[PDB]
């Protein structure tokens, strides 16, 4: 049994992980800079989908200040001390949450547009100003009490890297599953279940122009889960690969740590997408 | 960041079968921010394997100094 | 029997010069009813040397488990 | 700063050792028996030295009864327990110890024939009759009491051998440079000292015929300190290992080892030749 | 045109040397010393070949007491 031997001087990563983050990183404060500036201070929103589309472009933003650090992190190593390693990890949890929460609050008021297009308009005004709040970012922020509690940096072979420490490998495995769980499971049950609901109800239509705006919906979310289903299958295979399963790839072990790497920088084209539907319909 | 990949410790396969006699050089890891790693070289095998931190042998051969 | 063939130490670099940073995973070798031979790598030759069983970097290390 | 490279090898060695072991065991004690036997028995002694050879040949047959226990720790696995451990060693020392003091009596005593050769005949008998005793056996057993305390049976690879263990190595090496003294300097001066003497007054002497006595006497000293000269070369050489002299050597330490087991075999055939003597002139 | 190609080894010469010369060291001063206390000091010389073989005994005698300084320096380092 070798237990890792985790050394293997990976240098595509290190030159291909910053030219993505850059890449991302620029376009992403370009995009949100122009939505913010446009949906959110001159009040150019006219439906009720871009109030949302704002608050994930506000998340956007959010991200994409903290990527520079994480290409940062990639290429060198991290000097900024314990404090910005805290932030830079909160911001990337509550992003990370909140887009996907965004995306299901989006898939709800479809729903209740489609579906409940009489006497259902009240509520949405209710769904898009006042519940929203509590509904996506009260349950992101609660959600990283551990991302506060247990990120920090170690004293390392003079790289100080900056990450979340746990105290034992039982809360990896569930924090693990967690993630995954919330991340990946629930919020998709929502908005596939609806989604059948919506599909269902509108066959009864005479072919309908009403199912235009939603074009541009279902790109969105089919979009962000192409981007982050190979991520979340990566380390769910890691997940796996912990409490003693397949236990018996060690080099496997690490093919899968390339995977979850390359897979999680090419995740970040979530941040793309959201301006890039705004510039085409 | 709730996933964790940069800092993760050879900590796999913590056995509590371990014979202190095919224990010839219990080669103690001395990495940072991580648990009391002892890699123990078998004499059977030839082959390194884990051993738990909790073990009476690897107590012993520690208190022995 | 005054010249002791069999039964030999590796007993001998008790060096105190010991760097805790550029020290690799330290071996310490099950020699019964010998003194703690720890046989510590260090990572900036990749040489094995000993080190003596007094170090405080080295009590250390031992202790944090 | 590399601790020992521990090499075993010893393919030649242990099937060697035993063969030399087992003919020195057999001659020393068929010589030993009949030299018993003949001069000790029947008490048909007419010189003076062989009383002396008397206690010689006494010493030989107890070491040369524990020789076979040495063969087996040789070619096998030792397997006596502690007490016949201790037994040999103590044995094997007071035989080491105990002949070379013969030796310096037997000079002391052609020192007293040949230069007072008038009023020195009643002090000869009574260091040969009551002196001798207290002479090469009471300081040989003070120098065997380390061997009775530190001599016991150890642990290693399955292997329950047989050595003197000690607490560090400074008793090592204090004991190590007590065995060369007292074996080679002090009685190898004094026999040096009395033959220097013997052979300047030899000269003011007209050719006379007493040179037959001097003469199996010097062939015994001279093959007795041929035969522990390397040993004793070896002996030094390991100890000036020690103490970090001449530290660079591992594989030279190694076969300083080696060196020293083939030539403490070879140093066992001081033995046979004091039979050997008897049996030409 | 390799230049030296120098090592070193010498594991069986560094203690195979300083034993020879131990042993010849040895005997050649006990047996120029006896040489010289029999046939120099007492002047017992008898034939016309002892003197040649005096002062032979005496060359080897200068020899032999700086031997053990070649056997230190086959040994170990020189001081």
């Amino acid at each position: 049994k070798e237990p890792c031997f985790r050394e293997e001087n990976a240098n595509f990563n290190k030159i291909f992980l910053p030219t993505i983050y850059s890449i991302i990183f620029l376009t992403g404060i370009v995009g949100n800079g122009l939505v913010i500036l446009v949906m959110g201070y001159q009040k150019k929103l006219r439906s009720m989908t871009d109030k949302y589309r704002l608050h994930l472009s506000v998340a956007d933003l959010l991200f994409v200040i903290t990527l520079p650090f994480w290409a940062v992190d990639a290429v060198a190593n991290w000097y900024f001390g314990n404090f910005l390693c805290k932030a830079v990890h909160v911001i990337y949890t509550v992003n990370l949450y909140s887009s996907v929460l965004i995306l299901a609050f989006i898939s709800l008021d479809r729903y209740l547009a489609i579906v409940h297009a009489t006497n259902s308009q009240r509520p949405r005004k209710l769904l898009a100003e006042k519940v929203v709040y509590v509904g996506v970012w009260i349950p992101a922020l609660l959600l990283t009490i551990p991302d506060f509690i247990f990120a920090n940096v170690s004293e390392a072979d003079d790289r100080y890297i900056c990450d979340r420490f746990y105290p034992n490998d039982l809360w990896v495995v569930v924090f693990q599953f967690q993630h995954i769980m919330v991340g990946l499971i629930l919020p998709g049950i929502v908005i596939l279940s609806c989604y059948c609901i919506i599909i269902s109800k509108l066959s009864h239509s005479k072919g309908h122009q009403k199912r235009k705006a939603l074009k541009t919906t279902v790109i969105l979310i089919l979009a962000f889960f192409a981007c982050w289903l190979p991520y979340y299958i990566g380390i769910s295979i890691d997940s796996f690969i912990l409490l003693e399963i397949i236990k018996q790839g060690c080099e496997f072990e690490n093919t899968v740590h390339k995977w979850i790497s390359i897979t999680e920088a090419l995740a970040f084209f979530h941040c793309c997408l959201n301006p890039i539907l705004y510039a085409f319909l | 960041k709730p996933v964790s990949l940069s800092y993760r410790c050879p900590c796999r396969f913590f056995e509590s079968h371990v014979a202190r006699a095919n224990v010839k050089h219990l080669k103690i890891l001395n990495t940072p921010n991580c648990a009391l790693q002892i890699v123990a070289r078998l004499k059977n095998n030839n082959r390194q394997v884990c051993i738990d931190p909790k073990l009476k042998w690897i107590q012993e051969y520690l208190e022995k100094a």
